[PDB]
């Protein structure tokens, strides 16, 4: 059943040339190529990245079938962190999340003025300002590296996915995540006051001469202790006809 | 070319008016900052029409030096550094607050004022007129406001 | 004081209007979207007028495309930005290949001040009572006051009430034959 | 004029003569720029009256003083007959009647809150993906963001959305910042006497409310984070001004004698040979080293170079404060600082709490870690090369700590536990999203079903004096020279953009199977719906930027005439 | 015993760092204002959850306003002044206390110039 | 190595092994810093013998030809 699931839902336009891997990446969410609304741009602010990132974002749009006149709003954070060499795509991929989440889109706010080349890619939209939008659909994170280290990347909103879950299962989720939120709020503002959020672990789940057996055992899993009240594997559960069970 | 520009004056909503007509025009500031070239970004993205350039410089009207050198980086060809332009207004705005200063009181900064304020005001249409003539421009005035 | 402040190098210049006006207007359409703009405010007028003050061919197919694109039914504001965007969409087609201009839509005002009953001095700027438009404001410049004694046109403005349909009359040239010289 | 002595505005014009806005004036000088009164202009010289009547006003400055006097005494006098009238009452009808009727203000504190994101009714979200697809997607590959944090020039994830996205920090920003920064501590307890809950300024240990807090510290915070000069203090005294640097010269003649350990002594005459001399100083047991003309020596001298600034993580940042023991910090390199306390971060934007809870739900083998490294370990390689090359003490371990993939270790030694996959990618600056990419795909073969993904690299004197040899960062002695603060300095996209702005840092995001995700119930900040790594083509210059990631758009179109059932979902639903 | 452990919340066993700031607000009025005498069986048992709704109000407020319990007395309707509070701050019904207002309560409990608390609010070191 | 104990003998009376005692309680304690005066090394050969001295239990012109002699 997960196969066919599959086939028809996750899978169905991996053997077709027809759909591109960006199409279908969306496709599947039932989003259309206009859905990617930010470009979260490598904005290297060097004259060979920035020119090169622009057009072959604005081919890729252009090939796809972007409407006219619907350009692709690209932010440039690099311009207020800098640029981490490694740690560029993450903190992209970060303020990718945020943008999706918040609907709004910040502005490059060192865009004195926008490079006279760049007019030409009429699929790229290049803001000075933050634009709370009432809604963003989907990001793409692109990023490039020495070596012809090329890289792309596309989130899309979280809402998507609830769509394909019953409303029970939906319900029953919002219940969990609302009482870890207010746990983790709990955490949070104890680790802040008292710098306990590092917490080196001084062991491991597992006793040293229960290693092997949970290693092996693929239904091995934690459960509170009594004693130390922490999460560890028990001898009971590791190896059991209840695990095969419950399982 | 406009001079006093800054923010909060009347110099600035001229300039908004000349940029909103498709102008090209320079505004001259004293305090050059992050702070001040962020401004007049904001201003341009809303009201630079089709057609329409502004260039701020950093500026001293006070100095012989810069009113020299301004006016000379206005009419230089682009080639050489310059902006290759030739001005059909003046707008010598410029100024500095002298305030409880009466007769006996003028002193370094009145006169210094005054210098901001008429002398290289003077100096500053003579230097166009130079350049215009040494380039036989006689069909094209600056007006002068 | 004398002291040099100008060099070359330091100097900024600003070019790129065909991209700040793709912003200026996908910034008036969100705003009204999320009611910061009502249909009152003078603010669409202004903005409309630098929008217009930039027409591209490509413009256009921006504004076409975002305007075309929403969904009147959304809500009272959607139809708003929608029906305002169409009539933008038809006035920067005409202003295509038309120069650019300088029209100050402000409400005019003038000066107010009060003191308090606990002698509070307080300055105001309010709207001049008799006064709404640009065009009234020469008006009361020709006819001077009682002081000025030796020697030495009503045109109904949509204006504080329906912003799209003066937004509308933006393009259109008006012809007057009683010079404001002769009041 | 009336602009940013407008209160007698009213009044002058209250004799028929008109005062002026701004715009009105520059309305009017405008008016002298059109064509008609240009024309004008060059017939003879125009004189412009731009002045409302003034002019005809008698006695003006007398005139003018009188209102102003007027005005002033009114507002002296009605405002000295109050006040005095208001302490009468305080005696005739007690301070204590009066004291029981002024309200009280109430001062907001702060309450960072973690961010996370908002669940719609499901009426509301089911409407913004087609019905058709409840259940056609097979949840186990479906790649979701449950958290993610970071380490950076401006703060964590929470800070620097805050000023990326608005431009100055909330309370909760400030408060937070003061806090990384280390301008403020936490403290509870007696405070000189009474009791005390709440911040305190750690320098002084004297109590700050939240209120405060901005007033107290933003203007130095600002001034201590983002992209800004080099501050040496961070990375063990780096003056890009005062480079160090050792010469080679060749001794013209014998140098004077120097007293030396046996063991030392050895090591020279080893060295140097016919160029040194050592002899024992029979009393002390020690020799004296005597180096010989001809013998090679080591001058220091001092170098101007040219990248003066970076984007550094705030000033005062400590890994010490996130929780971080004093042994890991020796022990490690500062980058394994950033990913450690950004995993926890993330861990914590994800409501993981324990990261043990992960096997309530998963096997051991099931939780991976594919993060990454352009350079990383960059300061441990120096103590390799560089500090061992001088004698100077050094870790036997530094090799360790140099490595990429040691990084992921310590988190799986410190944190983790897991023996999931592990894959660690080097893609220069792109390993992140290349990271991603392994990430999916690990968790889409089974062999996974949680993993952290990310990247991270630091900021060292070598690192950045290499990078201006490749000419690839902006020169900072040509950004001043344009006017530009070093908060200016990076600007991508702009005409002048002259080179990137270097930084250091790390940034990890946590990946799972979206089913998992739901059964857990962490958050879900977005869905990793692709993520592709491409070369380029054939050539020699390896710096360089090209476009074979443009391949993820590959499409055939030599035949589009009808439209394909396959991409039309309430096909694909009625064939599953 | 005649000191019931604190954070109990409707017989559902809990600690004070797991409540929400209406869940406090409510246990406190529950173990302090004795319903059959409708009164605060101390007074400084009124001020003290009075100090602990103003906290309520200036956590969770956004900007400065003035308190909506300008007097104490208010409290004199325990349910009615909870529930003026608590509505302009609805928030605080669904978070649970701030790790920094734990310390403060806990503070307020040692208070002297005030009837020893009826509860037992922390297991620590002086539970005796 | 010489010098110093030429101090903690002329200075504060130390023999060969008493004096190999201030210098491995200068060894756990070592400056994490080259010290600048040759006053300052000396003061901190000071406290060092004092440190020694209080854990083992115990309490506390030719130079004008010297510097002729160096010249010729």
């Amino acid at each position: 059943l997960r196969a066919a699931q599959q086939q028809w839902g996750n899978d169905f336009y991996k053997r077709d040339p027809r759909i591109a891997p960006l199409r279908g990446a969306l496709a599947t969410y039932g989003l259309t190529i206009d859905d990617l609304g930010v470009a979260s741009f490598h904005g290297t602010s060097t004259k060979a990245n920035d020119k090169n990132e622009s057009a072959t974002i604005n081919e890729m749009m252009k090939h796809l079938g972007r409407s006219e006149g619907n350009p692709v709003i690209g932010v440039f954070q690099k311009f207020l962190t800098g640029h981490p060499k490694g740690a560029a795509g993450a903190w992209m991929m970060n303020g990718a999340l945020q943008i999706l989440n918040s609907g709004i889109i910040p502005g490059n706010r060192n865009a004195d003025n926008v490079d006279k080349i760049l007019e030409q890619f009429e699929y790229v939209l290049y803001p000075s300002k933050t634009l709370k939008t009432d809604g963003v659909r989907a990001v793409s994170i692109t990023s490039f590296g020495f070596g012809q280290k090329g890289g792309q990347a596309i989130v899309v909103h979280p809402d998507y996915l609830y769509g394909a879950i019953t409303e029970d299962r939906y319900n029953e989720y919002v219940a969990k995540v609302s009482a870890r939120e207010k746990s983790a709020y709990k955490f949070f503002h104890n680790g802040m006051i008292y710098n306990k959020l590092f917490v080196s672990k001084e062991h491991a789940p597992y006793t040293d001469e229960l290693e092997e057996d949970v290693y092996l055992d693929p239904l091995a899993r934690v459960s509170k202790d009594k004693k130390s009240g922490s999460l560890t594997f028990n001898s009971k559960n590791i190896q059991s006809k209840d695990s095969y069970i419950n399982a | 070319l406009i001079t006093g520009a800054g923010k909060g004056s009347i110099g600035a909503e001229v300039l908004q008016g000349l940029l909103q007509g498709g102008a090209k025009v320079v505004v001259t500031t004293s305090r050059f900052s992050k702070q001040v070239t962020d401004y007049y970004q904001s201003i341009y993205a809303k009201y630079g029409a089709k057609g329409s350039t502004l260039i701020v410089v950093p500026f001293n009207q006070g100095s012989k030096q810069d009113v020299e050198a301004l006016i000379e980086f206005i009419y230089d060809t682009e080639k050489n550094g310059g902006l290759g332009w030739d001005l059909d207004a003046i707008i010598p705005f410029a100024a500095i607050p002298e305030q409880g200063i009466e007769l006996e009181h003028i002193d370094s900064k009145s006169e210094f004022a005054h210098r901001i304020m008429l002398t290289n005001i003077l100096r500053m249409m003579g230097c166009v007129k130079k350049q215009k003539s040494a380039r036989g421009i006689e069909t094209r005035p600056a007006q002068v406001i | 004081g004398v002291a040099t402040s100008f060099s070359r190098k330091k100097a900024r210049t600003f070019d790129s209007s065909w991209n700040w006006a793709k912003q200026s207007l996908l910034s008036l359409y969100f705003e009204i979207i999320h009611g910061v703009l009502k249909n009152v405010d003078r603010e669409v007028v202004s903005e409309a007028i630098n929008i217009m003050n930039r027409s591209n061919d490509a413009l256009i197919k921006f504004m076409e495309y975002h305007i075309s694109n929403t969904d009147e039914t959304k809500g009272e504001n959607y139809q708003l930005v929608k029906t305002l965007g169409e009539q933008l969409i038809e006035n920067c087609k005409q202003v295509l290949d038309v120069d650019p201009v300088y029209k100050d839509v402000a409400k005019p005002t003038g000066p107010k001040t009060a003191i308090d009953k606990n002698g509070n001095i307080t300055y105001s700027e309010e709207p001049r009572e008799k006064v709404r438009k640009l065009s009234q404001y020469v008006q009361e410049m020709a006819l001077g006051g009682p002081i000025t004694k030796e020697s030495q046109m009503d045109v109904e403005d949509a204006l504080d009430k329906d912003s799209t349909k003066e937004v509308a009359s933006l393009p259109n040239k008006s012809t007057i034959s009683k010079t404001v010289s002769s009041t | 004029t009336r602009g940013t002595n407008n209160i007698i505005a009213e009044g002058i014009e209250k004799m028929g003569v008109r005062t002026f806005s701004q715009k009105e004036m520059a309305f009017n000088l405008l008016g002298l720029l059109t064509p008609e009164v240009v024309e004008l202009c060059q017939k003879s010289p125009v004189m412009a009256d731009l002045n409302g009547g003034l002019q005809f006003v008698p006695e003006l400055k007398e005139f003018t003083a009188k209102l102003r006097k007027e005005l002033v005494e009114t507002s002296e006098v009605r405002k000295a007959v109050s006040i005095e009238t208001a302490l009468e009452h305080k005696v005739v009808n007690g301070n204590s009647a009066d004291a029981a009727y002024a309200q009280v203000e109430i001062q907001p504190r702060a309450n960072i809150q973690l961010d996370f994101p908002e669940l719609k009714p499901y009426k509301q979200v089911k409407q913004i993906a087609p019905a058709e697809l409840e259940g056609l997607l097979d949840l186990e590959r479906v790649i979701v963001v449950t958290g993610f944090a970071e380490v950076g020039p401006w703060g964590s994830a929470r800070t620097r959305w805050e000023m990326e996205a608005f431009g100055e920090f909330s309370l909760e920003g400030c408060v937070e910042m003061a806090w990384i920064m280390g301008f403020i501590s936490y403290h509870n307890g007696n405070l000189k006497g009474r009791p005390y809950t709440g911040w305190v300024d750690s320098k002084t240990k004297e109590p700050v409310d939240d209120k405060d807090v901005k007033a107290k510290y933003e203007t130095s915070i600002l001034e201590h984070s983002g992209i800004r000069l080099i501050e040496p203090e961070l990375f063990n005294g780096y003056n890009p001004e005062k480079k160090e640097m050792i010469q080679e010269v060749i001794v013209e003649e014998d140098l004077e004698p120097f007293e030396a350990s046996k063991e030392t002594a050895e090591q020279f005459k080893h060295q140097h040979g016919d160029k040194v001399d050592i002899f024992e100083i029979p009393e002390t047991g020690e020799y004296s080293v005597k180096l010989l003309k001809g013998a090679t020596l080591y001058i220091p001298k001092a170098l101007r170079f040219d990248r003066l600034v970076a984007g550094q993580i705030p000033t005062g940042w400590n890994a010490k404060t996130y929780g971080i023991s004093d042994d890991i910090i020796s022990q490690v390199d500062p980058i394994t600082l950033f990913v450690l306390v950004s995993v926890v971060e993330a861990f914590i934007a994800s409501g993981i709490t324990d990261p043990y809870e992960m096997y309530k739900y998963v096997h051991v083998s099931e939780v991976g870690n594919c993060s990454g490294s352009g350079m990383g370990g960059v300061s441990a390689l120096r103590g390799m090369f560089k500090d061992r090359f001088k004698d100077e003490p050094v870790q036997n371990d530094i090799l360790q700590e140099s490595f990429i993939n040691t990084m992921s270790a310590w988190v799986n030694m410190l944190l983790i536990s897991s023996s999931g996959p592990i894959k660690t990618p080097v893609g220069a600056c792109a390993t992140s999203v290349e990271s991603v990419d392994i990430g999916v795909e690990t968790i889409l073969s089974g062999k996974a079903r949680i993993c952290i993904v990310g990247g991270y690299d630091d900021f060292q004197e070598e690192g950045s004096f290499e990078f201006g040899n490749m000419k690839a960062t902006s020169n900072t002695l040509e950004e001043f020279e344009h006017g530009r603060t070093p908060a200016e300095m990076s600007r991508p996209a702009t005409t002048t953009r002259n080179g990137f702005m270097e930084a250091q840092g790390a940034g990890i995001q946590i990946i799972m199977q979206a089913d998992l995700a739901l059964k857990m119930g962490v958050p879900i900040y977005g869905i990793v719906a692709m993520a592709a790594t491409a070369t380029d083509k054939i050539g020699r210059s390896v710096p360089a930027p090209g476009k074979g990631i443009l391949t993820t758009a590959r499409e055939h179109h030599s035949s589009v005439k009808y439209a394909s059932p396959n991409l039309n979902m309430k096909y694909r639903k009625r064939q599953l | 015993f005649q000191k019931p452990w604190f954070a109990t919340v409707n017989g559902q066993a809990r600690d004070l760092a797991t409540m929400t700031y209406e869940e406090v607000a409510k246990r406190l009025v529950e173990l302090m204002f004795i319903r059959s005498t409708n009164s605060w069986f101390d007074v400084t048992w009124r001020t003290f959850t009075g100090d602990f709704l103003r906290r309520v109000e200036e956590r969770f407020t956004k900007s400065k306003t003035l308190s909506l319990i300008q007097s104490y007395s208010l409290l004199d309707k325990p349910d009615e002044a909870i529930e003026k509070v608590f509505n302009a701050y609805p928030a605080a019904r669904e978070q649970f206390l701030n790790a920094q207002d734990i310390d403060h309560f806990l503070s307020m409990c040692q208070n002297p110039m005030q009837k020893p608390v009826p509860f037992v609010p922390v297991l620590d070191r002086r539970f005796e | 190595i010489t010098v110093a104990r030429k101090y903690l003998q002329t200075r504060w009376g130390l023999p060969s092994g008493r004096q190999d005692g201030v210098l491995l309680v200068a060894l756990s304690n070592e400056p994490a810093a080259r010290l600048g005066s040759e006053a300052d090394a000396k003061a901190f050969l000071d406290s060092m013998a004092q440190k020694y001295a209080s854990i083992v239990g115990v309490d506390l012109l030719e130079e004008i030809t010297k510097d002729h002699k160096v010249l010729a």
